[PDB]
DNA sequence: CGTCGGTGAGTCACCGAC
DNA sequence: CGTCGGTGACTCACCGACG
């Protein structure tokens, strides 16, 4: 009869620690995951900005051909 | 007992290496919430790099038409 | 006041490495 | 070719939340 009620709290308890076992591994991959999108997304933002810096000198350079 | 002294012991080592599963978890999340936060950080450097860039090249640009 | 769920921690069962 | 350590999962200890 109170066996019952004990085995109740183990399985409530077991419920519980696998929906927080899981949540700490949803967190790793989500994390994993925006990590290699970032560096992605960093290469391709970094090398526009070196072909914008290049464009604006050969601007800068163009008005002055033009005193 | 000296069958109860190496399950002690086994369960000495056991419990240590149970910690060191659960550290390791814990620092791989540390350092890839350490990462991401980094790279956010340069992303926003980068795309606040690349605003002002194509600014100051249609500035130029701009400047140039007028002879 | 007392039970809840979340989470750290110890344990068991199991497995691959070596 | 028998121990070792690693790991998933059950369980307990402990805590803060709170009806
Ligand atoms: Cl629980
Ligand atoms: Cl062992
Ligand atoms: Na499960």
């Amino acid at each position: 009869q109170e066996r019952i009620k004990a085995e109740r709290k183990r399985l409530r308890n077991r419920i519980a620690a696998s929906k927080c076992r899981k949540r700490k591994l949803e967190r790793i991959s989500r994390l994993e995951e925006k990590v290699k999108t970032l560096k992605s997304q960093n290469t391709e933002l970094a090398s526009t900005a070196s072909l914008l810096r290049e464009q604006v000198a050969q601007l800068k350079q163009k008005v002055l051909s033009h005193v | 007992s000296e069958e109860e002294e190496k399950r002690r012991v086994r369960r000495e080592r056991n419990k240590l290496a149970a910690a060191k599963c659960r550290n390791r978890r814990r620092e791989l999340t540390d350092r890839l919430q350490a990462e991401t936060d980094q790279l956010e950080e340069e992303k926003a450097e980068l795309e606040s790099e690349i605003a002002e860039l194509q600014k100051e090249k249609e500035r130029l640009e701009f400047v140039l038409v007028a002879h």
